[PDB]
RNA sequence: ACCCCGGCGAGGGGAGUGAAAAAGAACCUGAAACCGUGUACGUACAAGCAGUGGGAGCACAGCUGUGUGACUGCGUACCU
RNA sequence: CGGAAGAUGUAACGGGGCUAAACCAUGCACCGAAGCUGCGGCAGCGACGCGCGUUGUUGGGUAGGGGAGCGUUCUGUAAGCCUGUGAAGGUGUGCUGUGAGGCAUGCUGGAGGUAUCAGAAGUGCGAAUGCUGACAUAAGUAACGAUAAAGCGGGUGAAA
């Protein structure tokens, strides 16, 4: 069976 | 007072000629490797080539014991996938007899630049003639 | 140290070391780990030793 | 002419006029020291081989200098095991000048 | 008897332990607390 | 003996200017000026003005003869970088460096 | 895709071993005006192969 | 009593970097890398003081063997002969003599052969 | 100040001030990373933590010192 | 001896090679470690004589316990001492100690520094996806933001 979830995105954070 | 070290620019290298006829390959090769390295000289220095130039005649008539003549296999890989090639001692002697001695000796010499330099001093001929009269090689019985 | 108790960035996801306070002693402008207070240095001397 | 002698648990091949660094001898500078245990003396073609010592074989030397050799650094380090140790070392020596070799 | 010729008695003044100042000290890294567990932690340790 | 001219804080990265500087290092100044005139690089303009200034300095300040002058030393050093912002996708900003260079030309009759 | 290790200044220089400019092999001289020019190009004063070919 | 670390820290870093002179790339330039290089250089030097004594004896023996065989005897028999003859010359000296004074070396070989005969 | 190159530029070179301008305003000191120019030596048949032990040759300063390091034995970073 | 087939490449002696350079037996030589011995040096503990001598023995270490030090800033000693006979700092070199270190001195710097013995600590950093600044790398690489589109003559200008 699958051992990983299908890839997803992260929420936006103030980048720098 | 430091231990003596041979110097590449002052080391004396002589020329020898050996007849391979009927000699056992491996037992000839060890003596060649010894002399190419200069292990027979008191000035032996591991980082200097103090050995001698050696001509080997009649490489095509070198001997092997047992069933090696038909059963000793030489392998090489071309570097292409599936490119394992092979040749028996017999096939090698027919196609390129000089390679048999050269291969045996190369495997008994140090690996690295110095060992490659040492091997350049071996001159192997299939027949009984060479073109090094100018170097005046002395006969060497091995 | 003057400044708010706001967490500089969220605990996970940003790829930065975790931070809790702009006032951490690890940070430039942060607190002193073991900040001095006014101290009394006087020692007792037994009358007879004096 | 050269001779072989033992000193400081080591052997030395010397000719007259050579300066030789030995393990520290307890002999003041300027003073002469005799090495009476000569293993071999070779004067050209004549070769006297001690068994182990050459009878009547002596080497006269003058103590030129005492001193300490170049500093060596000892480093001990065991990776991942929070262990490291350093030490310095300078070995004492005595320089001697060989004045005479007698058979 | 001058202000720069007075000395404490021998043994009267022992230097305190300074944890976490390198290998040579013998108290570097973990500072004598060993590895992990409650007692290695700041404020760690069980009550009387 | 030797005369200097410099352009400090020239608006070009040292990497780009050094390409041109390499062409003229060691040359007679007349040959150098020709080389620079037919090099299609912005840096060739910058370097040529410094070289021309060095020649004028040698003549006016040091009473030298243009005919004898060689480019004996030329080097480009990194000047200060001006920092600018470049907006990228998704609210991210990148730093842009506006690199500058210090160009030094030394001419001499030796 | 990105480097796993920072390339050295040595490798940087090796890559740039082919970045050098070539100086113009040789300039030509106009036979009339005497001006230098790129071969097969008109001079700055509008000469080519001796002949005045353009104004300005 | 605030203590600033600059002056002392600079001196310590400089001491390591001076010991890393001649090393390649970051190893002679960058303290983190140089410190590891200098420690490793120290570890090898310690090991190599031991190995040096092994390498030289190995060299002396090889040379003695060559010279002995020129005089018609193997190293192993030669050394055995010298011991039976009560000759106490060490390998460093034998190797030295083998190179510089071949006549004296032949004298030793004869001495050794006599002791076995 | 003034002179000179430059676009009546930027920037620079002289001159001059000053104890000092590598104190010239991007200004006391002016480290390191990082980037160059010059010189010495090595390097285009050679395989790996890049050192270490041995070691020629070349350059250089007073047989030693200093730089370099062909060739060769050994040798898989550090922290956790 | 046969029984004995595997997937990147010989690949089931480390290799060369070997009919012994294999195996069994017996023997004597030699090589071989940081073991042991030799020579020199250091330190701990203990004897033994008077802090020194003589001698035995010990000295691999993580957690961890014990002992002894180096250096930094600050206070006293110090209205002392050093300092254009050039302070601190910076950068070299030489010497020096078992180590942390120390001393001297060339250059830079241009006004401070501080013995000794005590005293107090914001007292030592390579790591914490540490914090701030500076600077690399990828790289002169991707890109230069709608594929409605330019061409030429003249002008001005250092340059279009
Ligand atoms: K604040
Ligand atoms: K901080
Ligand atoms: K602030
Ligand atoms: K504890
Ligand atoms: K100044
Ligand atoms: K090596
Ligand atoms: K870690
Ligand atoms: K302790
Ligand atoms: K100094
Ligand atoms: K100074
Ligand atoms: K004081
Ligand atoms: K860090
Ligand atoms: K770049
Ligand atoms: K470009
Ligand atoms: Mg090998
Ligand atoms: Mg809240
Ligand atoms: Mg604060
Ligand atoms: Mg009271
Ligand atoms: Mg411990
Ligand atoms: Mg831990
Ligand atoms: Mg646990
Ligand atoms: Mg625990
Ligand atoms: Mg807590
Ligand atoms: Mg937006
Ligand atoms: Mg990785
Ligand atoms: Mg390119
Ligand atoms: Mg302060
Ligand atoms: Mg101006
Ligand atoms: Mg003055
Ligand atoms: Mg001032
Ligand atoms: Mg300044
Ligand atoms: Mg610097
Ligand atoms: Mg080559
Ligand atoms: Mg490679
Ligand atoms: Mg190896
Ligand atoms: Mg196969
Ligand atoms: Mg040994
Ligand atoms: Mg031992
Ligand atoms: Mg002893
Ligand atoms: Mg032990
Ligand atoms: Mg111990
Ligand atoms: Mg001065
Ligand atoms: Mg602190
Ligand atoms: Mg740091
Ligand atoms: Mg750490
Ligand atoms: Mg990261
Ligand atoms: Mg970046
Ligand atoms: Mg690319
Ligand atoms: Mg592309
Ligand atoms: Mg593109
Ligand atoms: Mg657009
Ligand atoms: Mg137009």
């Amino acid at each position: 069976p699958p051992h990983r979830p299908r890839p997803r995105p992260l929420p936006w954070f103030p980048p720098r | 007072m430091k231990t003596f070290t041979a110097k590449p620019e002052t080391v004396k290298r002589d020329w020898y000629v050996v007849d391979a006829t009927g000699k056992t390959l491996g037992r000839l090769a060890t003596e060649l490797a010894r002399r190419l390295r200069g292990k027979h000289k008191a000035e032996y220095t591991p980082h200097v080539d103090t050995g001698d130039y050696i001509i080997v005649l009649n490489a095509d008539k070198v001997a092997v014991t047992g069933n090696k003549r038909t059963d000793k296999v030489y392998y090489h890989h071309t570097g292409h996938i599936g490119g394992i090639k092979q040749a028996t001692f017999e096939e090698m002697i027919a196609r390129r007899p000089e390679r048999v001695i050269e291969i045996a000796v190369k495997g008994m010499l140090p690996k690295g630049p110095l060992g490659r330099a040492m091997f350049r001093k071996l001159k192997v001929y299939a027949g009984n003639e060479h073109n090094h009269a100018a170097q005046q090689p002395q006969v060497l019985d091995i | 140290v003057t400044g708010s108790g706001k967490k500089p960035w969220r605990q996970k996801g940003t790829g930065r070391a975790r931070s809790g306070s702009i006032k951490s002693p690890i940070w430039r402008s942060g607190g002193v780990t073991f900040a001095a207070r006014p101290q009394d240095h006087s020692q007792k001397v037994n009358k007879k030793m004096y | 002419m050269y001779a072989v002698f033992q000193s400081g648990g080591k052997q030395h091949r010397v000719s007259e006029g050579q300066t030789v660094r030995l393990e520290k001898l307890d002999i003041a500078t300027g003073e002469t020291v005799e090495f009476a245990e000569v293993l071999m003396i070779a004067n050209g073609e004549e070769v006297k081989i001690g068994v182990p010592f050459v009878d009547g074989g002596v080497i006269k030397a003058e103590v030129v200098a005492h001193g300490r050799g170049e500093k060596v650094k000892i480093v001990k380090f065991r990776r991942r095991k929070h262990y490291r140790k350093q030490q310095g070392h300078r070995q004492w020596f005595t320089d001697v000048k060989i004045t005479g070799i007698s058979a | 008897m001058r202000l720069n010729t007075l000395s404490p008695a021998e043994g009267s003044k022992k230097a305190g332990k300074r944890l976490g100042r390198g290998i040579g000290s013998g108290l570097g890294k973990t500072g004598g607390r060993g590895h992990k567990g409650q007692k290695s932690r700041s404020g760690g340790g069980v009550r009387r | 003996m030797e005369t200097i001219a410099k352009h400090r804080h020239a608006r070009s990265s040292a990497q780009k200017v050094r390409l041109v500087a390499d062409l003229i290092r060691g040359k007679k100044v007349s040959q150098a000026l020709d080389i620079l005139t037919y090099t299609n690089k912005k840096a060739a303009v910058l370097v040529k003005k410094v070289l021309e200034s060095a020649i004028a300095n040698a003549e006016h300040n040091d009473g030298a003869d243009i005919d004898d002058l060689k480019v004996t030393k030329i080097f480009v050093d990194e000047g200060p970088s001006m920092k600018r912002i470049m907006p990228r996708a998704k609210g991210r900003a990148d730093r842009i460096l506006k690199r500058t260079s210090h160009i030094t030309v030394v001419v001499s009759d030796r | 895709a990105v480097q796993q290790n920072k390339p050295t200044r040595s490798k940087r220089g090796m890559r740039r071993s082919h970045d050098a400019l070539t100086a113009v092999t040789s300039l030509s001289v106009d036979k009339t005006s005497g001006e230098k020019h790129l071969r097969h190009h008109i001079t700055a004063d509008g000469y080519y192969r001796g002949r005045k070919v353009i104004a300005k | 009593a605030r203590v600033k670390r600059g002056v002392i820290a600079r001196a310590r870093h400089k001491k390591i970097l001076k010991q890393a002179k001649g090393y390649y790339g970051a190893r002679s330039r960058v303290y983190r890398v140089a410190f590891q290089a200098v420690i490793k250089a120290g570890q090898y030097a310690y090991r190599d003081r031991r190995q040096r004594k092994r390498q030289f004896r190995q060299l002396w023996i090889a040379r003695i063997n060559a010279a002995a065989r020129q005089n018609g005897i193997s190293y192993s028999k030669f050394i055995n002969g010298l011991k039976k003859a009560s000759v106490e010359i060490d390998r460093k000296i034998l190797a030295d003599i083998a190179v510089f004074d071949k006549v004296a070396f032949t004298a030793l070989v004869e001495k050794a052969k006599a002791a076995l005969a």
